């Protein structure tokens, strides 16, 4: 996007998708658009910045059906940090993306069985309910969690 | 030539130049492998 | 911008200038064992302008203030970014159908 | 001025007392980050004590819902709820002061430019042995102390916050002490009379107009 | 105001500090340069300590009750750790020039 209908500096596009990141929008698209750019070609330029936007644009690029990026993106971050949390939680919104929730459930029933105060995993689990459409169950989880 | 209160004035002759050239480096060094190690457990704890 | 970093620098380096001068005016003054102390003006005005050069500099890049007012960044602040919540975003819609299905 | 003093001694030993204690002060806070603490809490707790948070802010702002919501909250939390590492931070210190006594110690290092009296002597001049001289002149422990003392405020600028340097009990209380601090609030509604301040004056609809409509990203 | 957040003042202060600090530490070594001594030197260090509130007018301008409940903490914010750190770079530099 630089010098492409914009002219505008590494640092302008970082301070932009910290800006993004603070206040939670959900344009994917553009998103998407310049992450990808960050990604490629400035890796090098960001010291300890990256793994951040890392996430932002694999969770970016599941809401806009572009699943290639986000693969690379999760096989990044997995690379770096191996056996964390974090992880396995966009591993599972990975899988519940593609209609997979059985894996999904078993995921984060194994992450709450590692660690029983997690917080992140109940939420994913009253997301993956509501999205089958059951209100109900959804609501009943979401009293219990609060 | 004698000194009555043991030559406070005077730098002694027996100074060691590389002990405290060593010791200076060392401190250096030390600070900085110190200030990568706490930059890196903060990072992974961030993470995790 | 970038301008007061290379005027405090400025300044730093000619307050250095100064000291090194008044050590060698000094120096040069107890060899010659004249009790006059004589204290060249000059020197006195070139520290005195670096000290309040750099000051002024300084006092330029401690940061910005911010109002104390709890109520002043929500001005603009609207109820399409509040509604959205990353931990329950759900990924079963049309955004998926229109980009390639 | 008195004496006459040699450049080699202001040149090889007042600097290197300052950087070491600079690198010195550096060490002891990155160190002090690097094992700081590893703390873990059950979920009774944590749950116990956002409870007990829900209770204080329920006590400090129940002035901005309506009374019945109020008093229903206050009938809950009454009837059902409410009653159903430091030695590398110190030693190096000391350490550090003995090494520099024992290796550096024996000469005068500076002076400072304010008349003092006799009762300074006898702590700016622990390592000389004479027996007349001012309180001005000091020894080099003494300058070292100074120096660690004096940089507080440089480590608060130059690093993060401020280190580098020295200086619930039971549930079934806080749940007691919790319960008697909330009987005896009583509502009172901050909107009575909102209406009346909001028609003293236009509503400022000045500098919001300004600029331009947003276009796209940048 | 009804209603404040403690990160602006906070931030607010470590401004503040971080001004009085460094105006404090270059007073002190400009001091030590010039060989002032004695309390004639002290009067330079309040004449500096002026100096700075001031530039702080022109760093707040108008509208400055937004910023700050009065300038009390403005003009007499901090006069306790400068001057140690005053004296601890007066005597180091007087040291470093004068004497030798």
């Amino acid at each position: 996007k630089v010098s492409e209908l914009y002219d505008v500096t590494w640092e302008e596009m970082r301070d932009k998708m910290r800006k993004w990141r603070e206040e939670n929008s959900r344009n994917s698209e553009q998103i998407v658009e310049v992450g990808e750019e960050l990604i490629n070609e400035y890796a090098s330029k960001l010291g300890d910045d990256i793994w951040i936007i890392y996430e932002q644009v694999m969770i970016a690029a599941l809401d806009y059906g572009r699943d290639d990026l986000a693969l690379f993106c999760l096989q990044e971050l997995r690379r770096q940090f191996p056996g964390s949390h974090r992880v396995k939680r966009l591993t599972g919104m990975r899988f519940e993306a593609m209609e997979r929730y059985d894996d999904a459930i078993q995921l984060y029933d194994r992450i709450l069985q590692e660690d029983p105060t997690n917080t992140a995993a109940r939420k994913r689990k009253i997301a993956i309910r509501k999205a089958q459409g059951k209100n109900v169950e959804a609501i009943r989880e979401l009293n219990e969690y609060l | 030539r004698v000194y009555p209160s043991k030559q406070f004035d005077v730098l002694k002759d027996d100074y060691d130049y590389v002990l405290i050239s060593s010791v200076l480096f060392g401190l250096v060094f030390a600070t900085m492998i110190t200030k990568r190690l706490a930059q890196v457990k903060l990072l992974n704890r961030a993470w995790r | 911008p970038s301008l007061w970093k290379g005027l405090v620098g400025i300044g730093l380096f000619a307050l250095a200038h100064a000291a090194f001068s008044a050590a060698q005016h000094r120096s040069y003054m107890r060899l010659t064992e004249k009790e006059d102390e004589s204290l060249p003006i000059d020197i006195v005005l070139q520290t005195l302008l670096a000290f309040a050069v750099t000051c002024y500099g300084i006092v330029h890049i401690a940061g910005e203030f911010k109002d104390m007012d709890a109520t002043s960044e929500l001005k603009n602040k609207t109820f399409d970014t509040l509604r959205n919540h990353p931990s329950f975003y759900v990924f079963n819609h049309r955004g998926r159908v229109l980009f390639r299905p | 001025p008195e004496l006459l003093l040699d450049s080699n001694i202001r040149l090889w030993v007042v600097l290197p007392i300052v950087i070491i204690t600079f690198f010195v002060g550096m060490i002891r806070h990155y160190v002090s980050i690097l094992l700081q603490s590893d703390k873990k809490l059950t979920q009774e707790q944590v749950s116990d004590s956002q409870v007990l948070i829900r209770s204080r802010v329920l006590r400090e702002n129940g002035k901005y819902i309506p009374k019945q919501s109020f008093l229903t909250r206050k009938y809950y939390f009454n009837n059902p709820e409410d009653g159903f590492g430091n030695v590398t931070n110190v030693l190096p210190m000391i350490l550090i002061g003995g090494w520099i006594n024992m290796t550096f110690s024996g000469f005068v290092t500076t002076k400072v430019p304010f008349p003092l009296t006799l009762r300074f002597k006898p702590m700016l001049q622990q390592g000389i042995e004479l027996l007349t001289l001012d309180a001005s002149w000091v020894s080099s422990a003494s300058w070292y102390f100074l120096n660690v003392f004096g940089l507080r405020s440089i480590y608060s600028l130059i690093l993060g916050q401020d280190n580098a340097a020295d200086q619930p009990a039971d549930t079934n209380k806080a749940f007691k002490t919790e319960w008697e601090a909330l009987e005896l609030t009583d509502h009172q509604w901050a909107l009575d009379d909102v209406e009346e301040e909001l028609m003293a004056k236009d509503l400022h609809f000045e500098g919001m107009f300004k600029k331009e409509l947003q276009t796209s990203i940048f | 105001p009804p209603f404040i957040s403690e990160a602006a003042v906070r931030g607010n202060a470590a401004v503040l500090d971080y001004c009085r600090t460094s105006v404090s530490a270059l007073s002190g070594a400009t001091a030590g340069i010039l060989g002032l001594t004695g309390l004639y030197g002290f009067i330079f260090y309040l004449l500096a300590s002026v100096l700075l509130s001031l530039l702080l007018i022109l760093k707040a301008g108008r509208r400055w009750n937004k910023y700050f409940k009065s300038r009390r903490p403005l003009f007499t914010g901090g006069l306790i750790g400068g001057l140690f750190t005053y004296v601890l770079f007066w005597t180091f530099l007087y040291g470093m020039v004068h004497v030798y």
